């Protein structure tokens, strides 16, 4: 393509996307947290099985 | 961003206008002087967006 003089590029943010994309993954990071409580729950379980 | 820079733009291209009345309007009286008139265009629209 052909080439600007005296302008530039905007960086391709849509900052929205990346602060949404931030809040998706906090989501999917508290729940396999979440996993990791549970697989405490099994193995603390398995404390308790003796 | 965008948005904002289209806002920014626009206000650009209206101070230019207005200097270029002014200019005119005061410069009105001279000999000589000839009427002048400021003129837009759209930036360079090229596409990576979809």
């Amino acid at each position: 393509g052909k080439l600007t003089n005296g302008a530039l590029e905007a960086s391709n943010v849509d900052l929205s996307k990346e602060l949404v994309n931030m809040i998706v993954a906090q989501r999917n990071y508290q729940s396999n947290a979440q996993t990791i409580k549970t697989q405490d729950q099994i193995l603390n379980t398995l404390v308790n099985l003796r | 961003s965008s948005l904002i820079n289209h806002a920014m733009s626009g206000l650009n291209a209206a101070q230019a206008a207005l200097n270029t009345v002014s200019n005119n309007i005061n410069n009105y009286n001279v000999a000589g002087y000839t009427r002048q008139t400021t003129i837009l265009a759209q930036a360079n629209s090229t596409l990576g967006a979809g």
